[PDB]
């Protein structure tokens, strides 16, 4: 009667939809989107600051050496959102 | 024409479902990369840049993804 | 034919009723073609009234992009093929309720048989499968490694007569089941086809003599191509892919492999197919790319005059 795994009613349109994703983790070698990634995962992002990280730049191993503000250079206006994505990094 | 039945059921966990699948069948056929770029950029277009639905940036990422998954696999993989 | 095949004319513009974004990957004629069926990225299967331009229906068929159409002529029986997800392929019917007669699991392609199309043949990766469109047994397995070249893209057909199977370059006799030749490989993706005439045999940019072996024309426009004939097969429609897809679509003479004419449609062609009468011609087009997080593609609609 219906194969099932088929499928919705019908579909999202931009102009009736204004306001769980898994994906890849560790670690060293992050292309700088999943350096994005992980940043907005934070709430940080702020596309200023990410307008580009594509690319000046970063690794997946640039992360802990960078420091408080080369932010300054790239983008995220204030001290204390920076003062606590420069204490996001860390943990592992 | 023939027409019916029962497609009555989704959205929800279909998009979830359907997100998930394709990402778990994508991460066979690309490399360095990544995929979060498609992503990112979507949930950085559709849903902050025009404060639209998490679902609906989601949706349009599916879609995406979808055409890359056909434009591959009709391309042709080793594996 | 020679001059006819050189211009066609765009009429109409194909498009999903309830999405932001159009996303047609396949397209193929009705079994009378009054309508245009067109599968989309999502898996499901759209049919159009060719004349008018509305949508007629809409079913839920795959779980990834729809990558193959083929309506049966007795039109009682529908295939289908998707991209990634279990099924691989389908077989419906059309008769009162479109309804799943059997399932092809692990096929990515599937095709009829071209007599009277009462079996099917089915491929998974290198090998080939013939079933029983009736009863859906597997009425036979075609494969041999020693023999096997393992196209990326390979595609088991059967010849106009259905005695012969063209599979991953090697030509088999189906009664016997036996192996009746294997072209070698001056390519690493296209399988290679029949030619409507059953004369000569088509693997991508080679066209070898189906009687003799021997090659007899070497056409470099067909490299990496898609071939598609009109149901007379006086010409051939030459589409590119490896966006890979080519904007441009070619148009040949079937008897000797000359260029007719080379259309771009400053689009990208997804698919393509014609009508029986010759008249129509429905291209799946393409625009923007992945960073422009637009890939609306939509069926348009050209006619040969
Ligand atoms: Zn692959």
């Amino acid at each position: 009667q219906q194969a099932d795994s088929d499928q919705p009613s019908k579909r999202p349109r931009f102009d009736d939809s204004p306001r769980g994703v898994e994906l890849h983790p560790d670690y060293k070698t992050w292309g700088p989107e999943q350096v994005c990634f992980f940043l907005r995962r934070g709430g940080f992002g702020e596309p200023a600051l990410l307008k580009n990280i594509r690319e000046n730049k970063i690794t997946g191993a640039l992360l802990p050496c960078l420091d408080e503000s080369h932010f300054e250079n790239l983008g995220v206006s204030s001290l204390g959102e920076r003062k606590k994505l420069l204490s996001y990094i860390q943990r592992s | 024409e023939a027409p019916e039945g029962a497609g009555e059921v989704g959205l929800e966990q279909w998009l979830e479902t359907s997100l998930e699948r394709i990402n778990r069948e994508a991460r066979l056929h690309f490399h360095p990369e990544f995929l979060f770029r498609l992503w990112n950029t979507c949930v950085e277009h559709w849903h902050d840049r025009h404060q639209r639905s998490l679902d609906y940036a989601k949706y349009r990422y599916l879609l995406l993804m979808h055409k890359a998954m056909y434009t591959h696999m009709q391309q042709g993989c080793p594996c | 034919r020679h001059l006819i095949f050189s211009r066609f004319r765009p009429i109409s513009v194909f498009r999903e009723a309830n999405e932001d974004e159009s996303g047609f990957t396949c397209c193929a004629f009705s079994a009378r073609e009054r309508f245009l069926m067109l599968g989309t990225c999502t898996g499901q299967l759209k049919l159009y009234n060719v004349f008018s331009g509305q949508e007629e229906a809409s079913y839920n068929c795959h779980n990834s992009a729809i990558t193959h159409l083929e309506p049966s002529r007795d039109g009682s029986l529908l295939l289908t093929s998707a991209t990634w997800s279990q099924p691989l392929s389908a077989l419906w019917g059309m008769k009162s309720v479109f309804d799943m007669k059997h399932s092809f699991t692990e096929d990515h392609y599937v095709e009829f048989s071209k007599h009277s199309q009462d079996r099917v043949i089915g491929t998974k990766g290198d090998i080939a499968h013939i079933y029983d469109i009736q009863t859906g047994n597997k009425l036979l397995t075609l494969f041999n490694p020693d023999l096997a070249n393992n196209y990326k893209r390979n595609c088991a057909t059967f010849n106009p007569t259905d005695d012969l199977v063209l599979n991953d370059g090697v030509l088999w006799d189906v009664r016997s089941a036996q192996a009746i030749h294997k072209f070698d490989k001056f390519n690493m993706n296209i399988s290679g086809v029949f030619h409507p005439n059953g004369l000569e045999v088509i693997i991508n940019t080679e066209i070898w003599d189906l009687r003799t072996f021997h090659l007899l024309h070497t056409v470099p426009a067909l490299d990496q191509c898609r071939v598609v004939f009109n149901h007379t097969g006086t010409v051939m429609y030459g589409a590119m892919l490896q966006s890979p897809f080519g904007s441009s679509f070619r148009t040949f003479n079937a008897t000797d492999y000359k260029p007719i004419a080379t259309i771009d449609v400053k689009r990208n062609i997804f698919d393509l197919c014609t009508d029986t009468k010759d008249c129509y011609l429905a291209v799946i087009e393409n625009q923007g790319s992945m960073d422009a997080l637009n890939m609306d593609t939509v069926c348009r609609l050209y006619e040969v005059g």
